[PDB]
RNA sequence: AUCGAGAGGA
C-alpha cells in the first residue's frame, strides 16, 4: 500500500527513492527505464520494486477519519 | 451407511502434505501440535517407569510430554490443571497417555482410500513446522500432490492395534502389492531425472564430490572404491558412485531394442554383485516396473532393505543434481527455422489433400467405403489426414531437439512429459473433438459467424494449425475451449461413475477371504473359488517368467533339451560332467531321460494347447532366473571344470522336488489332483529350466549348488502361497477399481462405459459385434 | 603482499567494492559471501511499543518498516547482545532507543521519513543508531504518510542481531560472484540452439583473463583460483567494514572449533 | 463494428470517429459517447440469433485487398475466403470474461489450464476495496505491498487490476534444487 | 499460484546465502520445479517470464493481451539487447558451494499470487475431544474440535489388509461404544438394570 | 487379422486371415452357417454366450470383456482379481449383476444387504420373513462393533 | 467481486457443453469444476 | 505456529555442546565430528581444508536435513595421525590464510580513493 | 454341533504360521507384556514389548495355540511350537 | 600381480556417439591377426584421434580402500598416460580357439579378440587397462 | 440440530 523499504530479493533500500521516481518522471519529463536506472538501481530485482508499485495509501488518506 | 459402516473417530489428525527428500520411505513428519495432541495409553512396567515419570514432569505444553495419568480407580488426572503434577509417584499398572513419539506406528491416509495401498502404516518423525512430510517414493500409492492436498493419521490405542499396522500394514510391507503383482512404488521426478543425468557415460565425479557422495549413504563400509580412471586425473563414474547404494547380491539383466553386450547406445541394464556394468538408469530400471530393481530388491533382500534403498538412491542422486542443477525455459520448446519451415510444409500438404477430397467428394466422384455414407466417408478421411499431419509435425520437431533439451531429458528419463506434449507445445495441438466429431455446425450450416455457410475447411471444423508456441488464433481459441470443456465434463462425469463401480464391486466382493482349505469362499459357506486364483499364490510373490519350451524350431527344442547317451553325437561331452565317457551306452539311464523327455514333449504339446497365440512370458511364482544367478555367485562356478551331478541326481532330484510343492494336504485322490493340477504350470516351468541338458550344459551347476537350488525353489514356492485370512474379494475389487478411475479419452464402447455395461449387464448394448472367423 | 590471497581493488567507491580474488580455495571465497550476508553483526529495530496511532497503516505493517531501517553499526562491536547483557530487558550497554512522533498539521500530506525518528537512550560516545541517510534532499526512508488530523506516536528499542535471524541485519545487498569467464574449467555445460559462442554474452571479466586456444586440449588438472567479487553496503556498515568484519567473523567462527577443541 | 459499401465494403467507423472519442478521453466540447457512436448507426447490438444472418470480420485487415516473405515466428492466420462483411468484430480478445482477462497469453495455454487460473483468480489475494479499515467484515485478507503485474492485458484496464491487485512480481527460478 | 493454473504449496524456506544466485547478486524469490511444466503445456507460463524480465529491465509495461503479433522471437531480440540471454537462462551458482550450476536456469520475474488456502486454518487433531448427542459420536468439523471421518472407504481397506483389532478399536474404542443389557428369552434391550 | 501360428517347423509364424466383424448380434443363427469356423465365433455380447453356448463359456467371455476394458487403457490387474469378480457374478448358475437387484438379492445376511442399497426395505422383509442373520458377515461385525472374521480374527487364540 | 456480480446459473440435451453461439456473450474459459461444470457461466 | 524460533540457527541449546566426536565404526583411524549450530559456512570450508592435508584419507560433510541447522564431519587420517590434531591444522591453516586476506585487503583499500 | 473336533493326526492345513496369525500372537503377548506378565527369555537389553514378543517368537516360547476354524464348524488346533516361522 | 596382456594396436575409427567427453573406439592389432579392440576413452584426458598406434596393456594388480596418491612415495606401476580400471563380465567364445573378452571401466566398455589367451584374462573383479602414447 | 450456497482435493 506504501512503498517497500528495501527489495525483497536482495535487500537494497528502495524506500528512499519513491519521491526521486516521481519527480524524475514528471519535473524532469523522463520514461521509467531512465528514471530507474537514475535511482542507482540496475538490477532488475530492484527494478520491479519501484516500477511495479502500487500507492494505494494516497487513496486511503481520501477517507476523512 | 453413516454412522456404522463409517464413523467420525478420536485420536485422528488432518493436515496439509510436503515432500521431505531426507525423511524415510516408511517415515512420515508430524508437526509437534500433533505430536503434543495425540497420545498413545502406555501402561507403566519396569522397563518404561524412568522413561514415563519424566514424560509426566515435562507436561502436556512441551514435547516429549503426557497428557493424562490413569490409576486404579480409573479417574484420569489432567496434567494441564492438577496441583499434583509435580508430585506424582507413578505406581505399577497405572497408565500413562504420553504425547506421540518418534517411531510410532501410525496410519496414514489420502482420501479417496481406493486402496488397502492408502491407508497403510508409517513411523512417526516429529518436525518442527505445520505439514505431514512423507517421502516422495510414496506419492504414486496416494495419488497425493503437494499443490495442497491433506491426509489424515489415526493412532492406534493398544500393543494388539499397532501390531497389526507394523506387521500387517506397514508400508515396506506393501511395496510389492499383489493388485497388478508388481511394485507401486518407485524413483520419481527428481532422482528419476537426476538417475539419468548421473548414470551417463560421459558423467565423470572428482574426489572431492565423490567422498560427500559415498559419506551421504547412511549404511556405508568406509570403503572408497577404486576410480574408473586413474593417471590423467582419479575420476569416478556416475555408474561407480550409484552403485554404493545397491546391496551385494543383485542381479538384473534387460536388453533395451539395441542391446548388444558392447551396448553403443548405452541402453539395457546389467548390474553384477550390486555394481552396474553399461546401462543408464532410468524409468525402466528404477521405477515402479515389472522385474524392475525395486522388485529384485524386495524379493531377494526384503522389504526393510528394500526400504532403505528408497532413500540411499535418492540421498545420493539428490545430492548430485541439487549441485548439478537442472532447468527449463521457451528455449526448449523452440525448434529450427529449417524445422519449422518444414512443418508448416507439412500442415499445408495436408491442408490441400483435404482440398482435393473435397473437391473429390463434391463432384460425387467419391467411393462410399463399405456400411458407411459418402460423409462419414468423408469425415473419416479428413480426420485421419489432419491426425497425420499433426504426429508427423510433432515427430519432426522431436527429432530435432538435441539431448540437451531439458523437455526431451525429462521425457527421456521418464520424469515428466510425453511425445504430444512436445508436438502440441512446438508443432501443432491439431485437430480438436467434441463428442468424437468434429466441431459440429452450432450454427446453420457454420461453426462461427466468421465463416461462410458450408465450409467444412480445416479451418472452420477446428484445425489448430499453430502451435502454443505460436499462439492460437481467435477461431483456433474458441475451439480448443469448446473441446477442453468436454474434457472437463468428461473427468467430473468419470469421477462419479467410477466412484459407484468402486463402492459396488467392493459391496458385492467384501466377504470373499481365502479360508484354511484354501477354498475362496464367503459368510454362507459357498465356493466361489476351490483355490484362489486357481493356483493358490499370492499376487505379491508373482511375476512373469518366460516359458521358453513354447516357442522355437522343433530342431532347437530337440538340440537344447535332447541327451542321447545311446549316441555319441547327442551325448553328454565328458566336458560337462566326471561320468562323460563312463555313462556312454548306459541302458538303465537312458531310459530315465527318455522318460525326461516324454515328458518335456508332453509338456510342451500342454503348453500349446494352453496359449494358442504362442506368449510364453507369464505370471509364475518363483523367479527361476534369479536364483541360477544366486548359485552362480554364491558357489563360485567356473564354467571349464565339469561338474559332479550324476544323472540320477538330476533326474530323481526334480521329480523329487515337485512332491515338496505342496498347496494343498489332505490325503485323497480329490485334493491330491487339485494340488497336482495346481502345479501344473510351474512344474512346466520346472522341467523346462531343470532339464538335464540344460543344468550340465548352460548353468554349470555342481551337486552343492543343484541341491541349493531345489531348497531355495521349495523355499520361495512355499512363501508365495495365499495366507487364510487374506480378504481376497475386497482386494480384487479395489484392484479393478482403482485403475478403472484413472481411465481417461474405431467405432466400439470401451473404459468406463463400457466397464458399466459389463458390471450392470446390459441386455440393450449400445455396441455389440460379432467376430466371424 | 603476505603469502596468501591476494586482493586487488578495481573500483572503490562508499557503497560498492569492485575487487579480485586470487590464490583463494573456492571454500573460502563462498564462505566468505556467505558469512557477508548472513553472520556480521548491525543494528536494527526489534521492538517497537505503539502509544497512538491515528494512520491508515496497521501498527504491525509500520513496525515490520522500522525493522528495515538501516541504523548506524560502525561501532555495534562495542554494543552487546541484549540475551548477554545483565540488564532486566535492555539497557544503553545493549540497546539504543529511538522515539517518533508526528502529526498532520498541515493541509497537505505531511510524509514521515526516518530523519524523524529521535534518538533518546545515552549513547556513551559510539557512532551506532543513527539512521543512515543517502537521499540528496536529506530525508530518510518514507515510513508513513499522514492526513491532516492524523498522528502516530511510538518508541523503538534497537537491538544487535544476524541475518540468520532476520534480515534487516544484513548489512550487505548483493554479492557480485564470478569465476572462470571463459568456462576454461569446464563447470557448467552451455545451453544452445546453434552456437554457444553468440547465443551467451561475453562477461566483463572475460577482459580480465587470457582467451583459451580451441586446439590445445582440457587443462584438466588445473582448478579455481581467482575469483571477481563486488559487495555492496546498505549503509548500516561502510563497504571496506562489510568484508573486513565478514573476514574476522569468519575466522572467529573457526576460532571458537580450536576452543570447543581444547575445552573437550 | 458495422461494414457497408463505400461497391467497395468498408467499415463505417473511420479514425475521425476514433480522435473524436480519444479527445472526450483526454479531457478528463460536445463530448463524442459509446451512445454518440450508436445513434450514428456505426455500432449496432448483435444478439445470438441475429447472429446467424450476418457474417463478421476478425479484424479490420480482413478488408484490405490482396496482391511471401513472411515473419516465420508470428502464428498462422488464414486468409478467409470470404468478402460479403457486414460487421467486424470490436476485439476478438472481448470473449472473455473478467477472470479470463487477467490471464496473460491465454492464446499460448491449454483450455483447461485458463479455466483453472480462472476459479484460482478469485481466490488470490489482494485489496479488494480501498475502504477495508472502515468496513467490518465477517473475513478481510489484505496484501501488505501489492504490485501491478509486469505483463498486462489490455482489458485490465477496465477491470482496475493495474489499481487493485491480486500478487506480487515474485523472482522465479525454474530449477531442481536440494528436492524440496 | 501463478496466473496459468500452477498451484503449489511452500515446502522449505531457504535464507538468501543456501539459495542459488546469478554473477550479479540477484536470488529468486520462488523455486519452482521444471516438472511442472511439460505434462500441463503452461507455455505461457514461461512467456510471462521472458516478458516480464524485459519489462523490468527496460521499464516498459508488457503486452500480454491475447491474439497480438507479440512473439518469443521478439522478445528475445529484445532481452538479448540487454546483455542477457535470449531464451531467458542464466548461470547461476550453488548457494552452499560457490561452484557453479551445471546446467543454467530460467530465471526472471513472474506474477505469484498468494492463494486463501493457510496451513495453520487446516490444522486438526482431536484425542477424544467433544461428542455429539444423538449418536454419542464425535461432532463434525474442525471449529468444533470434531473428529476426522473414519469413513466405510477407509472401512475397505482395513479389511483387505486383515487388521480386524484395529477396524474394531476405531469403531468402538475411537468412537461410539456402548454397553448395553439384553434378556435371554427376547434378544432385546428391554432389561431394567438397577447396578448398585 | 495378423495371427501366430505353429510352422510345420515348429516356429510360430504370422499366417494372416480374413475376419468378418459385424455391426450387429444374435449369435443363435450365425454359427449355424456354411464357410465360417463355428468353433472360434466371438461375441461382445457375453450375456448371448451365456445362453447359447453355456454358462462357462459365459465365464470366459465375461473375463475377456474385463480384460480389454483394462488393457485398453494400457494398465494391467493380475488374474485373480478379476477372475474373483467373474466368479462371483457366475457362481449362481447365470449372470448375476452387481446391482442392487444382483448380488444384493442374495440369500447373504440381513444387516450385510442392507449395507449397500434399499436399506429399510432390506429391514422391512426381513422383520416379516424372520430372517436369522448368521453374523459370520463383515458388515454385521463392524455393525455390531465387534472383531470379524477377519485376518487376525479368522481363528481364535487359547492357551497352550 | 466483479466475477461475482456477472455470474449466471441454469437449474438442472448437452446443456454443459460449450455451445458454438456462446461465441462473444459468454466466457469460453470462466466456469466451475466439477459439480455445476458448464452450468455457472460468466458473461 | 509450528516453526521455531529463529536463534536455534545459532544459539546452543541447554545440554548441547558445539562439537561432538564418536569413532566411527568399521573404519580404521576415522572419527564423526557433530558440529551443532552450524551450516555450509564452516562445513565446506573445513572439509576443503582437510583436503590439501596429504595425510587425510576421507574428508565429507553433509547436512542430514535443512531443519536443522547442523552437520557431520567424518574424517579418516593416516595411521599414527589424530584426526582431531587434522582437524586442529585445517581450522588454524583457515585462520592464517584468512588473516592474510584482511591484511592485503586493509592495503589495498587504504592505496585507493573514493 | 457336539464337539466337532480334528485329532492332531489327519490335520490338512498349513504347517507354515500365517502372517495375520504372527500379527494376533506378537500382538496378544506384547498386550499382557506391557501389563507387568513374566517374561520367558533373558531380554538382552530389549524394553519395547513387541521386541520381546518377537523375541519371544523367534525362540518359541509362546504358551499360546491357534484353533483354525474350517466353513463347516471343524479346528485344528496348532501350537506355535509346531508352527513354522517364515 | 603382473601383466596379463600386451599388445601394440592401430585405430579404425572414434566414434562420439551423442557424447562431449567420450569417443567409442575401433582399434585393429598390428603383430598379429585375428585380434581386434573395441573400447570407450576419455577424449577430454586422453585425446584418440585416427591412425594412431597405441600400446595397451592388461595388469591383474598395482578389497582395501582406495588411497589418494602420495606424491613421489608411492611407486607407480604404470610408464603410461591413460590408466583405467574395471571388471570383467563376459567370455565370448567366437569360433574354435577363438575367445572375447568384455571389460566394464565403469560404463567405458572394452571388446578385445584372440585366441591365446585362454591362461590369462580370467573372470575377475581385478582389471588395470594402461595405454601409451 | 435442519436446509441453502461458495470452495479445497482429485
Ligand atoms: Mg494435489
Ligand atoms: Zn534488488
Ligand atoms: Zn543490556
Ligand atoms: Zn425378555
Amino acid at each position: 500500500m506504501i512503498v517497500p523499504v528495501r527489495c525483497f530479493s536482495c535487500g537494497k533500500v528502495v524506500g528512499d527513492k519513491w519521491e526521486s521516481y516521481l519527480n524524475l518522471l514528471q519535473e524532469d519529463e523522463l520514461d521509467e527505464g531512465t528514471a530507474l536506472s537514475r535511482l542507482g538501481l540496475k538490477r532488475y530485482c530492484c527494478r520491479r520494486m519501484i516500477l511495479t508499485h502500487v500507492d494505494l495509501i494516497e487513496k486511503f488518506l481520501r477517507y476523512n477519519p | 451407511r453413516g454412522n456404522l459402516m463409517g464413523k467420525r473417530v478420536d485420536f485422528s489428525a488432518r493436515t496439509v502434505i510436503s515432500g521431505d527428500p531426507n525423511l524415510e520411505l516408511d517415515q512420515v513428519g508430524v508437526p509437534k501440535s500433533i505430536a503434543k495432541t495425540l497420545t498413545y495409553p502406555e501402561v507403566v512396567t519396569p522397563y518404561n517407569i524412568d522413561r514415563l515419570t519424566q514424560l509426566v514432569r515435562n507436561g502436556p505444553n512441551e514435547h516429549p510430554g503426557a497428557k493424562y495419568v490413569i490409576r486404579d480407580s480409573g479417574d484420569r488426572i489432567d496434567l494441564r490443571y492438577s496441583k499434583r503434577a509435580g508430585d506424582i509417584q507413578l505406581q505399577y499398572g497405572w497408565k500413562v497417555e504420553r504425547h506421540i513419539m518418534d517411531n510410532d506406528p501410525v496410519l496414514f491416509n489420502r482420501q479417496p482410500s481406493l486402496h488397502k495401498m492408502s491407508m497403510m502404516a508409517h513411523r512417526v518423525k516429529v518436525i518442527p513446522y505445520s505439514t505431514f512430510r512423507l517421502n516422495l517414493s510414496v506419492t504414486s500409492p496416494y495419488n497425493a500432490d503437494f499443490d495442497g492436498d491433506e491426509m489424515n493419521l489415526h493412532v492406534p490405542q493398544s500393543e494388539e492395534t499397532r501390531a497389526e499396522l507394523s506387521q500387517l500394514c506397514a508400508v515396506p510391507l506393501q511395496i510389492v502389492s499383489p493388485q497388478s503383482n508388481k511394485p507401486c512404488m518407485g524413483i520419481v521426478q527428481d532422482t528419476l531425472c537426476g538417475i539419468r543425468k548421473l548414470t551417463l557415460r560421459d558423467t565423470f565425479i572428482e574426489l572431492d564430490q565423490v567422498l560427500n557422495m559415498l559419506y551421504w549413504v547412511p549404511d556405508w563400509d568406509g570403503v572408497i572404491p577404486t576410480p574408473a580412471i586413474i593417471k590423467p586425473k582419479p575420476l569416478w563414474s556416475g555408474k561407480q558412485i550409484l552403485s554404493v547404494a545397491i546391496p551385494n547380491g543383485i542381479h538384473l539383466q534387460r536388453f533395451d531394442e539395441g542391446t548388444t553386450l558392447l551396448s553403443p547406445k548405452d541402453n539395457g541394464m546389467l548390474i553384477i554383485d550390486g555394481q552396474i556394468i553399461f546401462g543408464v538408469v532410468e524409468k525402466k530400471t528404477v521405477g515402479s516396473s515389472n522385474g524392475g530393481l525395486i522388485h529384485v530388491v524386495t524379493r531377494e533382500k526384503g522389504p526393510q532393505v528394500c526400504a532403505k534403498l528408497f532413500g540411499n538412491i535418492q540421498k545420493v542422486v539428490n545430492f548430485w543434481l541439487l549441485h548439478n542443477g537442472f532447468s527449463t525455459g521457451i528455449g526448449d520448446t523452440i525448434a529450427d527455422g529449417p524445422t519449422m519451415r518444414e512443418i508448416t510444409e507439412t500442415i499445408a500438404e495436408a491442408k490441400k489433400k483435404v482440398l482435393d477430397v473435397t473437391k473429390e467428394a463434391q463432384a460425387n466422384l467419391l467411393t462410399a467405403k463399405h456400411g458407411m455414407t459418402l460423409r462419414e466417408s468423408f469425415e473419416d478421411n479428413v480426420v485421419r489426414f489432419l491426425n497425420e499431419a499433426r504426429d508427423k509435425a510433432g515427430r519432426l520437431a522431436e527429432v530435432n531437439l538435441k539431448d540437451l533439451n531439458n523437455v526431451k531429458q525429462m521425457v527421456m528419463a521418464g520424469s515428466k512429459g510425453s511425445f504430444i506434449n512436445i508436438a502440441q507445445m512446438s508443432a501443432c495441438v491439431g485437430q480438436q473433438s467434441v463428442e468424437g466429431k468434429r466441431i459440429a455446425f452450432g450454427f446453420v450450416d457454420r461453426t462461427l459467424p466468421h465463416f461462410s455457410k458450408d465450409d467444412y475447411s480445416p479451418e472452420s471444423k477446428g484445425f489448430v494449425e499453430n502451435s502454443y508456441l505460436r499462439g492460437l488464433t481467435p477461431q483456433e481459441f474458441f475451439f480448443h475451449a469448446m473441446g477442453g470443456r468436454e474434457g472437463l465434463i468428461d473427468t467430473a462425469v468419470k469421477t462419479a461413475e467410477t466412484g459407484y463401480i468402486q463402492r459396488r464391486l467392493v459391496k458385492a466382493l467384501e466377504d470373499i477371504m481365502v479360508h484354511y482349505d484354501n477354498t475362496t469362499r464367503n459368510s454362507l459357506g459357498n465356493v466361489i473359488q476351490f483355490i484362489y486364483g486357481e493356483d493358490g499364490m499370492d499376487a505379491a510373490h508373482i511375476e512373469k517368467q518366460s516359458l521358453d519350451t513354447i516357442g522355437g524350431s522343433d530342431a532347437a527344442f530337440e538340440k537344447r533339451y535332447r541327451v542321447d547317451l545311446l549316441n555319441t553325437d547327442h551325448t553328454l561331452d565328458p566336458s560337462l560332467l566326471e561320468s562323460g565317457s563312463e555313462i556312454l551306452g548306459d541302458l538303465k539311464l537312458q531310459v530315465l531321460l527318455d522318460e525326461e523327455y516324454k515328458q518335456l514333449v508332453k509338456d510342451r504339446k500342454f503348453l500349446r494347447e494352453v496359449f494358442v497365440d504362442g506368449e510364453a512370458n507369464w505370471p509364475l511364482p518363483v523367479n527361476i532366473r534369479r536364483i541360477i544367478q544366486n548359485a552362480q555367485q554364491t558357489f563360485h562356478i567356473d564354467h571349464t571344470k565339469p561338474s559332479d551331478l550324476t544323472i540320477k541326481d538330476i533326474v530323481l532330484g526334480v521329480k523329487d522336488l515337485q512332491e515338496n510343492l505342496l498347496v494343498l494336504r489332505g490325503k485323497n485322490e480329490i485334493i491330491q489332483n487339485a494340488q497336482r493340477d495346481a502345479v501344473t504350470l510351474f512344474c512346466c516351468l520346472l522341467r523346462s529350466r531343470l532339464a538335464t541338458r540344460r543344468v550340465l550344459q548352460e548353468y554349470r551347476l555342481t551337486k552343492q549348488a543343484f541341491d541349493w537350488v531345489l531348497s531355495n525353489i521349495e523355499a520361495q514356492f512355499l512363501r508365495s502361497v495365499v495366507h487364510p485370512g487374506e480378504m481376497v474379494g475386497v482386494l480384487a475389487a479395489q484392484s479393478i477399481g482403482e485403475p478403472a478411475t484413472q481411465m481417461t479419452l474405431k467405432k466400439v464402447t470401451s473404459g468406463v462405459p463400457r466397464l458399466k455395461e459389463i458390471l450392470n449387464v446390459a441386455k440393450n448394448m449400445k455396441t455389440p459385434s460379432l467376430t466371424v472367423y | 603482499s603476505e603469502e596468501g590471497p591476494q586482493v586487488k581493488i578495481r573500483e572503490a567507491s562508499k557503497d560498492n567494492v569492485d575487487f579480485i580474488l586470487s590464490n583463494v580455495d573456492l571454500a573460502m571465497a563462498n564462505s566468505l559471501r556467505r558469512v557477508m550476508i548472513a553472520e556480521i553483526p548491525t543494528l536494527a529495530i526489534d521492538s517497537v511499543e505503539v502509544e497512538t496511532n491515528t494512520t491508515v497503516l496497521a501498527d504491525e505493517f509500520i513496525a515490520h518498516r522500522l525493522g528495515l531501517i538501516p541504523l548506524q553499526s560502525m561501532d555495534i562491536e562495542q554494543l552487546e547482545y541484549s540475551r548477554d547483557c545483565f540488564c532486566e530487558d535492555h539497557c544503553d550497554k545493549c540497546s539504543v532507543v529511538l522515539t517518533l512522533q508526528a502529526f498532520g498539521e498541515s493541509e497537505s500530506t505531511t510524509n514521515v521519513y526516518s530523519k524523524d525518528l529521535v534518538i533518546v537512550s545515552n549513547l556513551m560516545g559510539r557512532n551506532i543508531g543513527h539512521p543512515i541517510i543517502q537521499d540528496k534532499e536529506g530525508n530518510g526512508v518514507l515510513i508513513c504518510k499522514l492526513r491532516k488530523g492524523q498522528e502516530l506516536k511510538l518508541t523503538c528499542v534497537a537491538k544487535k542481531g544476524i541475518a540468520k535471524e532476520h534480515a534487516k541485519w544484513g548489512p550487505a545487498a548483493a554479492i557480485e560472484f564470478e569465476y572462470d569467464p571463459w568456462n576454461k574449467l569446464k563447470h557448467t555445460d552451455y545451453w544452445y540452439e546453434q552456437d554457444s559462442a553468440k547465443e551467451w554474452p561475453q562477461s566483463k571479466n572475460c577482459e580480465y583473463e587470457d582467451p583459451p586456444n580451441e586446439g590445445d586440449p582440457f587443462d584438466y588438472k588445473a582448478q579455481a583460483d581467482t575469483f571477481y567479487m563486488n559487495v555492496e553496503s546498505v549503509g548500516s556498515i561502510p563497504v571496506d567494514q562489510v568484508v573486513v568484519r565478514g573476514i574476522d567473523t569468519l575466522q572467529k567462527k573457526v576460532a571458537s572449533i580450536l576452543l570447543a577443541l581444547t575445552q573437550m | 463494428f458495422i461494414v457497408e459499401d463505400d461497391g467497395h465494403k468498408e467499415l463505417k467507423v473511420r479514425k475521425g470517429h476514433i480522435a473524436k472519442l480519444m479527445a472526450t478521453e483526454y479531457q478528463d466540447v460536445e463530448e463524442y459517447t459509446w451512445s454518440s457512436l450508436l445513434n450514428e448507426g456505426l455500432v449496432e447490438y448483435i444478439d445470438a440469433e441475429e447472429e446467424e444472418s450476418i457474417l463478421i470480420a476478425m479484424q479490420p485487415e480482413d478488408l484490405e485487398p490482396a496482391e511471401l516473405d513472411v515473419d516465420p515466428a508470428k502464428r498462422i492466420r488464414v486468409s478467409h475466403h470470404a468478402t460479403t462483411f457486414t460487421h467486424c468484430e470490436i476485439h476478438p480478445s472481448m470473449i472473455l470474461g473478467v477472470a479470463a482477462s487477467i490471464i496473460p497469453f491465454p492464446d499460448h495455454n491449454q483450455s483447461p489450464r485458463n479455466t483453472y487460473q480462472s476459479a484460482m483468480g478469485k481466490q488470490a489475494m489482494g485489496v479488494f476495496l480501498t475502504n477495508y479499515n472502515v468496513r467490518m467484515d465477517t473475513m478481510a485478507n489484505i496484501l501488505y505491498y501489492p504490485q501491478k503485474p509486469l505483463g498486462t492485458t489490455r482489458a485490465m484496464e477496465y477491470l482496475k487490476f493495474r489499481e487493485l491487485p491480486a500478487g506480487q512480481n515474485a523472482i522465479v527460478a525454474i530449477a531442481c534444487y536440494s528436492g524440496y | 499460484a501463478s496466473r496459468h493454473g500452477q498451484k503449489g504449496t511452500i515446502g522449505i524456506t531457504y535464507r538468501r546465502e543456501d539459495m542459488p544466485f546469478t554473477a550479479e547478486g540477484i536470488v529468486p524469490d520462488l523455486i519452482i520445479n521444471p516438472h511442472a511444466i511439460p505434462s500441463r503445456m503452461t507455455v505461457a507460463h514461461l512467456i510471462e517470464c521472458l516478458l516480464s524480465k524485459v519489462a523490468a529491465l527496460s521499464g516498459n509495461e508488457g503486452d500480454a493481451s491475447p491474439f497480438t503479433d507479440i512473439t518469443v522471437e521478439g522478445i528475445s531480440k529484445l532481452l538479448r539487447e540487454h546483455g542477457y540471454q535470449s531464451r531467458g537462462f542464466e548461470v547461476m551458482y550453488n548457494g552452499h558451494t560457490g561452484k557453479k550450476l551445471m546446467a543454467q536456469i530460467f530465471f526472471g520475474p513472474t506474477y505469484y499470487q498468494r492463494l486463501r488456502h493457510m496451513v495453520d486454518d487446516k490444522i486438526h487433531a482431536r484425542a477424544r475431544g467433544p461428542m455429539q448427542v444423538l449418536t454419542r459420536q464425535p461432532v463434525e468439523g474442525r471449529s468444533r474440535d470434531g473428529g476426522l471421518r473414519f469413513g466405510e472407504m477407509e472401512r475397505d481397506c482395513m479389511i483387505a489388509h486383515g487388521a480386524a483389532s484395529f477396524l474394531k478399536e476405531r469403531l468402538m474404542e475411537a468412537s461410539d461404544a456402548f454397553r448395553v443389557h439384553i434378556c435371554g428369552i427376547c434378544g432385546l434391550m428391554t432389561v431394567i438394570a438397577k447396578l448398585n | 487379422y495378423d495371427r501366430k501360428v505353429p510352422s510345420p517347423t515348429g516356429e510360430y509364424v504370422k499366417e494372416p486371415e480374413w475376419v468378418l466383424e459385424t455391426d450387429g448380434v444374435n449369435l443363435s443363427e450365425v454359427m449355424t452357417v456354411p464357410g465360417i469356423d463355428p468353433t472360434r465365433i466371438y461375441t461382445n455380447s457375453f450375456i448371448d454366450i451365456m445362453e447359447v453356448l453355456g454358462i462357462e463359456a459365459g465365464r470366459a467371455a465375461l473375463y475377456k470383456e474385463v480384460y480389454n476394458v483394462i488393457a485398453s487403457d494400457g494398465s494391467y490387474v493380475n488374474y485373480r482379481h478379476m477372475a474373483l469378480l467373474v466368479d462371483v457374478m457366475t457362481t449362481q448358475g447365470g449372470l448375476t449383476s452387481v446391482t442392487r437387484h444382483g448380488f444384493n438379492r442374495s440369500n447373504t445376511g440381513a444387516l450385510m444387504r442392507c449395507s449397500f442399497e434399499e436399506t429399510v426395505e432390506i429391514l422391512f422383509e426381513a422383520g416379516a420373513s424372520a430372517e436369522l442373520d448368521d453374523c459370520r458377515g463383515v458388515s454385521e461385525n463392524v455393525i455390531l462393533g465387534q472383531m470379524a472374521p477377519i485376518g487376525t480374527g479368522a481363528f481364535d487364540v487359547m492357551i497352550d | 467481486t466483479l466475477s461475482h456480480l456477472r455470474r449466471t446459473n441454469t437449474p438442472i440435451a448437452k446443456p454443459r457443453q460449450l455451445h458454438n453461439t456462446h461465441w462473444g456473450l459468454v466466457c469460453p474459459a470462466e466456469t466451475p469444476e466439477g459439480q455445476a461444470c458448464g452450468l455457472v457461466k460468466n458473461l | 505456529m509450528n516453526a521455531p524460533d529463529r536463534f536455534e540457527l545459532f544459539l546452543l541449546g541447554e545440554g548441547e555442546s558445539k562439537l561432538k566426536i564418536d569413532p566411527d565404526t568399521k573404519a580404521p583411524n576415522a572419527v564423526v565430528i557433530t558440529f551443532e549450530k552450524e551450516d555450509h559456512t564452516l562445513g565446506n570450508l573445513i572439509r576443503a581444508e582437510l583436503l590439501n592435508d596429504r595425510k587425510v584419507l576421507f574428508a565429507a560433510y553433509k547436512v542430514e536435513h535443512p531443519f536443522f541447522a547442523r552437520f557431520k564431519l567424518r574424517i579418516q587420517t593416516t595411521e599414527g595421525y589424530d584426526p582431531k590434531d587434522a582437524l586442529k591444522n585445517a581450522c588454524n591453516s583457515i585462520i592464517n590464510k584468512l588473516g592474510a586476506l584482511k591484511t592485503n585487503f586493509e592495503t589495498e583499500w587504504n592505496l585507493q580513493t573514493l | 454341533l457336539k464337539e466337532k473336533a480334528i485329532p492332531k493326526d489327519q490335520r490338512a492345513t498349513t504347517p507354515y504360521m500365517t502372517k495375520y496369525e504372527r500379527a494376533r500372537i506378537l500382538g496378544t503377548r506384547a498386550l499382557q507384556i506391557s501389563m507387568n506378565a513374566p517374561v520367558f527369555v533373558d531380554l538382552e537389553g530389549e524394553t519395547d514389548p513387541l521386541r520381546i514378543a518377537m523375541k519371544e517368537l523367534a525362540e518359541k516360547k509362546i504358551p499360546l495355540v491357534i484353533r483354525r476354524y474350517l466353513p463347516d464348524g471343524s479346528f485344528e488346533d496348532w501350537s506355535v511350537e509346531e508352527l513354522i516361522v517364515d | 600381480s603382473n601383466t596379463l596382456f600386451d599388445d601394440i594396436f592401430q585405430v579404425s575409427e572414434v566414434d562420439p556417439g551423442r557424447y562431449n567427453k567420450v569417443c567409442r573406439i575401433e582399434a585393429a592389432s598390428t603383430t598379429q591377426d585375428q585380434c581386434k579392440l573395441t573400447l570407450d576413452i576419455n577424449v577430454e584426458l586422453f585425446p584418440v584421434a585416427a591412425q594412431d598406434s597405441l600400446t595397451v596393456t592388461i595388469a591383474s594388480s598395482l578389497t582395501r580402500s582406495w588411497r589418494p596418491p602420495q606424491a613421489g612415495d608411492r611407486s607407480l606401476a604404470d610408464d603410461y598416460d591413460y590408466v583405467m580400471y574395471g571388471t570383467a563380465y563376459k567370455f565370448e567364445e567366437v569360433s574354435k580357439d577363438l575367445i572375447a573378452v568384455y571389460y566394464s571401466f565403469g560404463g567405458l566398455l572394452m571388446r578385445l579378440e584372440g585366441n591365446y589367451r585362454n591362461l590369462n584374462n580370467l573372470k575377475q573383479e581385478n582389471a588395470y587397462l594402461l595405454i601409451r602414447r
